[PDB]
RNA sequence: AUGGAGAGUUUGAUCCUGGCUCAGGAUGAACGCUGGCGGCGUGCCUAAUACAUGCAAGUCGAGCGAACGUUAGCGGCGGACGGGUGAGUAACACGUGGAUAACCUACCUAUAAGACUGGGAUAACUUCGGGAAACCGUAGCUAAUACCGGAUAAUAUAGUGAAAGACACUUAUAGAUGGAUCCGCGCUGCAUUAGCUAGUUGGUAAGGUAACGGCUUACCAAGGCAACGAUGCAUAGCCGACCUGAGAGGGUGAUCGGCCACACUGGAACUGAGACACGGUCCAGACUCCUACGGGAGGCAGCAGUAGGGAAUCUUCCGCAAUGGGCGAAAGCCUGACGGAGCAACGCCGCGUGAGUGAUGAAGGUCUAUCGUAAAACUCUGUUAUUAGGGAGAACAUAUGUCACAUCUUGACGUACCUAAUCAGAAAGCCACGGCUAACUACGUGCCAGCAGCCGCGGUAAUACGUAGGUGGCAAGCGUUAUCCGGAAUUAUUGGGCGUAAAGCGCGCGUAGGCGGUUUUUUAAGUCUGAUGUGAAAGCCCACGGCUCAACCGUGGAGGGUCAUUGGAAACUGGAAAACUUG
C-alpha cells in the first residue's frame, strides 16, 4: 500500500461484464454493424417454437419459444407461465433478460404487446401472461 | 454596437426584465457581464427595480441613444444630453 | 379522502385517532384471516408497517406526497421526527381538524368547500393551506359559513391550542406550527419519522 | 503586467546558436500526491554564447523574434 | 463536513470472509393497461434519411433619369442570412486570466476636412435583332451626394477625396464589433507502438497578413534525440444543465446552449463597412429529375408533408401584434428570426366526479364472523355542464412645437378571474396474493398443467399456483422497461494483502530516480499564510420578495476565489559551505 510507484504504475478495479450482451441491439444491413443502444422497447419476429424435455429441478413440462433477432443468428427464448401461445411469426414487445431456470436464453415477451393479448385462462392475475381490463 | 439585455431563470406572472449592455444583431436575451439588476414594466411588482445601471449609462458619450421602444424607462431618468 | 371503505380499521390502525371511532360493533380482534387462531406478534417492519397504516388513515397523509416538509425542513431545526409529525399536522387543515367541525374525516379537509374560503388570503376551497404563523381558515369571501360546517360551530369545546376557535368561522389560528402534544397518543418519534428515511 | 524570470541549465547545441535554457518547477499531481519533480524543454538563443557545457541561465516570455524559438534573457548562475 | 442503519450469501455449524444476484428509484424513460381535464413546457432520439414544390433579410428615397416620388435599380442593402446541430479534428475549436518588446479598423455615438472643381456612364424605357420559349447578338444609352481630373488631405519629420432638403455630403480623428496577432494552464485513451526526425536542435531570407517569426523559401553543423513517452495513435466540442456527495467533487453536458468543426459533392476568377458564400458566381462528379432534348445545375444539417425506419417520434389551423435587421429626410415592411398550438394523462402538479351518511345493515362473496358500519334512500359542494356581458394590460409615432421627449395614433388568441343557479356531470383499478420486496385464506391440483426480484414452491389440505370478496402502497394511476448515483467499505484523494482467499522475487547482478545519516548551515524562494487587488456575476456556506402556491422573474452583504504587489517566521523539499564518526 505504497504510492511512489502507484503514480509510477497504476492499479485497476474489479472485472465484471455486463448482463445480456447479444441483446439491447439492433442490427445494420446498410452499414452491416450492430448498434450498442440498450432500447427500452423492441419487437420478436418468429423462426420457430421449441421446446427440450430434461428438467430435474422442476420435474414437470413446460416448452419455450426460438425467436430469431435480425439477419441470421441463433436467439432464443422462453415462455414463463401457465399460458401457451400455440402460435408464431409475431410481431411484439421485448423483455429483456432471463428468468431464473434457463441458461443463455434472455428474450420474452409484455403481457399483450400487439401480436396476440395473452392466456385468456387468467383473471385473478390482471398483470400476468395476458390481462387487460380486469375487475380490481 | 451595443443594444439592452436581460436574465432568464424562473418566474413572471407580471411583465418583467432586466437591464445590461450587450450586442445588437442578437434577440432580447444576452450575456451580462456588469449585472446591473432587473426591471419590472408590470406596473404592480414596483419591488424588482433594483437596477443599477453604472457602466450602462455611460455609453451616453461612448455609443448609446433609446431605441426598440424603451425611452419610457429612460423618460423618468435624464442622465443624457451632455454633449 | 377515503380511497374505499375504512371502519374495519379498528385492527388495521388504532384509530384516526382524533374523534370516537366506528369500532367495535362486533368483534373487532382478529385483523384479516386469523378468526380461529392468535395475535399478531411484533417485529420492527411489521411495526413499520403498522405506523404507516396509522399514518394513512389517520390523516390523508399519503406516500410520496407528505414525507417531503420532513427532508424540507431537514435544514431547519431539531431532529425532524417530532417535527413531521407537527410537519403532518401543522395546517389549516390540522389547526382547523381538531377544531370540531367535521363529522367525516374529509370534513376538515372539506371544512371550505363551501365554509371557510378567505383565511386573510383568496377564496380557497380546498383541504390544505400553508399555515405559517398565525394562518387560519377563516370566513368565506361572498359567504360566511354553511350548514354542514357551521353546524358543528364548537361540536366538541377545548379543541387545541392554536385552535381557539373564534366562532361563526368555526376556527382557531392562535400563533403558529403546532406542538406535536395534542395529536396522536401511543405514537412515537422515532417511529414516525425515523422508520421512513432508512 | 511583466515577464517572468524563467530560468534552468543547458543540455547541448548546434551550429552557430541553436540555443536552449532547461525549464522546471515545483508541483504535484491531482491524484496520488507525491513530491516527484519534473521538466519540460523550452527554446532560447543568443548570437552563439547561451550554449551547452554550462549556461545555468534565466529566460523570458515575450516577442521571440524567432523561427518557432521565444525567449530573450539569460540571466546567469556562473560558468564552467 | 447539515457525516455512511440495504434482500439473502460456507462446507453440515457459531466463526475471519465472498461478492453476487439484487434493491428503491433517476433516465428527453415508456410499452400492453387505463385512457375526469388542464397550469405551462419540450417530441425525424426511426435515418445530421432520398424528397410534393415554393419556403429565407427585406424593401425604398423634399439628396436622382417613366406617371397623376406610383415605375425603375443606379446607390444601399443583403449575401458570411436568421435557423440546424454535435456527421468532422487530441486540435489555443472550447472557461478564465493575459506580453501586446506580435493588433487594427466605418455599423452603437459625437463628429469632422469642409461642402471647390470636374468629366460622364450604366441598370431600367431596354434602343435595334436571329430564333420552342429564353438563351443570346448590335448597341448611343438618360441620370445618380455616382461610375468619377486635380489642392493640401495623415505618419516629409514629402500622400489624395466632398455633385447638402431646408428654416446632407466626403476626412485629418475617434469611443467600439466580432474578434482576436497571440501568451498561459485550460487541452482524453491505445505500450501487441523509442536506438531519433532529416529539418531534430535553432541562428541566419528577397518576401507578408491590422500580426514577431522555418510559416514556403535563408546559410551552415546535427546526434538535437537518447530507454521519461520522440512520435505515431482511437472516440474528438467545450461550458450555466440534470440525477447527485457529508466532502473531495464525481460522472453523462440531450431540454438550454452565450463560444467554435460543419450547407449535395472537389473546388470557385470573384468578393467584402465583416469570405470562398445553406435558395450566390463557374466548372469537374451521380443523383428523383425539369428541357423542340437552350440542357437545366438542386438535395427542408432551416416549418411542414410524401415511399418509409418506425416503443411512442406532433398541428402543412394563423399571420405580424409582443424586438427592428435592412431599406428609407418620411409615412411603411419581413418574420418562415421570434410568434399564434391537435396537446403526448410525456413532466408532475391545480385540484374536480359523489354526500349528512347510516341502526351492524338482507336478499351474503376467500373463511365457512370475515373487507359488512355492504347496503338502501335521504341530503349536501361547485369544481365538471344549459348560458351569459366577457375588452387580462399598456404605451405605439417627422408636420402637433420647437438627441427629455409627445396627440385627433395599442382588442384574431382580446374572450380569461369565468363562483353559477348547479342536477348528483364517479377516482380506470393495485400487484404479487405467506415470510423478506413489505401479501389473505382457500376449493380447482393430484405431479397432469404447474408457483417463483436474490431466499424461494404443486406428488392428495400450493397460509404462492387457474380463479375468486381484498389487508401494506395507492386513485390519474396497475406489472414491467435499465442509467449512474451515497448505498457497493467490491478504488482505497479521503475508505488498499502479503505466510496463509483471488497475492512476494533464481538472485551475485543492477541505470533512472521514489525515497536518500548527526549538527550547525550559508537560502531569506516557499509553506506561517497576506497586506494588497478589495474588478461584475443572475446565485454563492445562506435566506427571501413578485406570483389563485406549483410553468414561467428578481436585492446580492458569501469579492468573483495568491486574478492588477511582493512578502517578514530559516524551525526546512528549496543558489548549498562544511564538520562527527565508533555506522
Amino acid at each position: 500500500p505504497t504510492i511512489n510507484q502507484l503514480v509510477r504504475k497504476p492499479r485497476q478495479s474489479k472485472i465484471k461484464k455486463s448482463d445480456s450482451p447479444a441483446l439491447n441491439k439492433g442490427f445494420n444491413s446498410k452499414k452491416k454493424k450492430f448498434t450498442d443502444l440498450n432500447s427500452p422497447q423492441k419487437r420478436g419476429v418468429c423462426t420457430r417454437v421449441g421446446t427440450m424435455t430434461p428438467k430435474k429441478p422442476n420435474s414437470a413440462l413446460r416448452k419455450y419459444a426460438r425467436v430469431r433477432l435480425s439477419n441470421n443468428i441463433e436467439i432464443n427464448a422462453y415462455i414463463p407461465g401457465i399460458g401457451h401461445n400455440l402460435q408464431e411469426h409475431s410481431v411484439v414487445l421485448v423483455r429483456g433478460g432471463r428468468v431464473k431456470d434457463l441458461p443463455g436464453v434472455r428474450y420474452h415477451i409484455v403481457r399483450g404487446a400487439l401480436d396476440t393479448s395473452g392466456v385468456d385462462g387468467r383473471r385473478q392475475g390482471r398483470s400476468l401472461y395476458g390481462t387487460k381490463k380486469p375487475k380490481n | 454596437a451595443v443594444k439592452i439585455r436581460l436574465t432568464r431563470l424562473g418566474s413572471k406572472r407580471n411583465p418583467f426584465y432586466r437591464i445590461v449592455v450587450a450586442d445588437a444583431r442578437s434577440p432580447r436575451d444576452g450575456r451580462i457581464i456588469e449585472q446591473i439588476g432587473t426591471y419590472n414594466p408590470t406596473s404592480a411588482n414596483a419591488p424588482e427595480i433594483k437596477v443599477d445601471e453604472a457602466l450602462a449609462l455611460k455609453w451616453l458619450n461612448d455609443g448609446a441613444k433609446p431605441t426598440d421602444t424603451v425611452h419610457n424607462i429612460l423618460s423618468k431618468e435624464g442622465i443624457m444630453k451632455k454633449f | 379522502r377515503f380511497r374505499g371503505s375504512n371502519w374495519k380499521k379498528s385492527r388495521r390502525l388504532g384509530i384516526s385517532l382524533s374523534g370516537t371511532g366506528k369500532e367495535l360493533e362486533k368483534r373487532p380482534y382478529a385483523p384479516g384471516q386469523h378468526g380461529p387462531n392468535q395475535r399478531k406478534k411484533l417485529s420492527e417492519y411489521g411495526l413499520q408497517l403498522r405506523e404507516k397504516q396509522k399514518l394513512r388513515y389517520l390523516y390523508g397523509m399519503t406516500e410520496r406526497q407528505f414525507r417531503n416538509t420532513f427532508d424540507i425542513a431537514g435544514k431547519k431545526f431539531g431532529v425532524h421526527g417530532e417535527n413531521f409529525m407537527i410537519l403532518l399536522a401543522s395546517r389549516l387543515d390540522a389547526v382547523v381538524y381538531s377544531l370540531g367541525l367535521a363529522r367525516t374525516r374529509r370534513q376538515a379537509r372539506q371544512l371550505v368547500n363551501h365554509g371557510h374560503i378567505l383565511v386573510d388570503g383568496k377564496r380557497v376551497d380546498i383541504p390544505s393551506y400553508s399555515v405559517k404563523p398565525g394562518q387560519t381558515i377563516s370566513v368565506r369571501e361572498k359567504s360566511q359559513k354553511l350548514n354542514i360546517i357551521v353546524e358543528s360551530v364548537e361540536i366538541n369545546n377545548f379543541v387545541p391550542e392554536y385552535l381557539n376557535f373564534d366562532a361563526d368561522s368555526l376556527t382557531g389560528t392562535f400563533v403558529r406550527l403546532p406542538e406535536r402534544s395534542e395529536l396522536p397518543a401511543e405514537i412515537n418519534e422515532q417511529l414516525i419519522v425515523e422508520y421512513y428515511s432508512r | 503586467n511583466d515577464r517572468k524570470v524563467y530560468v534552468g541549465k543547458v543540455v547541448s547545441d548546434k551550429m552557430d546558436k541553436t540555443i536552449t535554457v532547461l525549464v522546471e518547477t515545483y508541483k504535484t499531481h491531482k491524484l496520488y500526491g507525491k513530491r516527484v519533480k519534473y521538466s519540460k524543454k523550452y527554446k532560447t538563443h543568443d548570437e552563439n554564447n547561451s550554449a551547452k557545457l554550462g549556461d545555468i541561465v534565466k529566460i523570458q516570455e515575450t516577442r521571440p523574434l524567432s523561427a518557432t524559438k521565444r525567449f530573450r534573457l539569460v540571466e546567469i548562475v556562473e560558468e564552467s
